[PDB]
C-alpha cells in the first residue's frame, strides 16, 4: 500500500501518456492526408 | 519575546504530532497529493477499529 499504489498510478498516468501519443499520431496522419491531397 | 513566543508555540505544536504524522506519511507514502483519492487520516482512539 506504498510502493504498490505508487507504480500502479506511475502505469496509469503511462497509459494516459500512450493515448496523448496517439492523439499526436492522429495530427500527424491529419498533416499527411493534408499535404498529400494538396499535392 | 515576539520571535520566542512564536517559535515556543511552534516547538509545541510540532511536538503534539511528530511521530504520528511521520507514521501517517509513510503508511500513504504512494498518494500523498495524487488526484484520485483524498486520505483521511485520524488520531483515533484505541483498538476499536471495527
Amino acid at each position: 500500500l506504498i510502493k504498490s499504489l505508487a507504480e500502479k498510478e506511475k502505469q496509469l498516468l503511462e497509459r494516459l501518456e500512450a493515448a496523448k501519443k496517439e492523439a499526436e499520431e492522429r495530427v500527424k496522419r491529419a498533416e499527411a492526408e493534408a499535404k498529400a491531397l494538396l499535392e | 519575546t515576539r520571535q520566542k513566543q512564536e517559535l515556543e508555540e511552534e516547538l509545541a505544536l510540532a511536538q503534539a504530532y511528530l511521530e504520528p504524522l511521520e507514521r501517517l506519511a509513510a503508511l500513504a507514502h504512494g498518494l500523498d497529493k495524487s488526484p484520485f483519492l483524498r486520505v483521511i487520516p485520524f488520531l483515533l482512539t484505541e483498538k476499536e477499529l471495527p
